[PDB]
């Protein structure tokens, strides 16, 4: 049998939010000039110039 | 940021007996390395001083 007391509930959620997928789109990524690019040892990748 | 291949290329061109089109860049940079070890001529060195 249908019982109103047993069927009435309060559903709770958030009012609104925006879900994002591409996190890296929020990053402005630039690079140094290749002439000035350095390796792990802080020296230029290519030194013969 | 200065690539010194142009200097050695002009040097070889001014020697007037080599065809720089036949000279790879590695040989030019070896010439650069050898030239780098020579002392500068007195007049040029004093002008640069």
């Amino acid at each position: 049998q249908f019982d109103f007391r047993a069927s009435m509930h309060m559903l709770t959620s958030n009012l609104t939010f925006t879900v994002y997928s591409d996190l890296l789109a929020f990053v402005s990524a630039d690079t140094v000039e290749p002439i000035n690019a350095v390796a792990f040892d802080n020296m230029r990748i290519m030194n013969e110039l | 940021q200065k690539k010194m291949k142009s200097i050695v290329e002009d040097f070889l061109k001014r020697l007037q007996i080599f065809d720089i089109s036949r000279v790879p860049d590695d040989q030019m940079y070896r010439l650069r390395d050898r030239l780098r070890l020579l002392p500068v001529e007195i007049r040029r060195l004093d002008i640069f001083n």
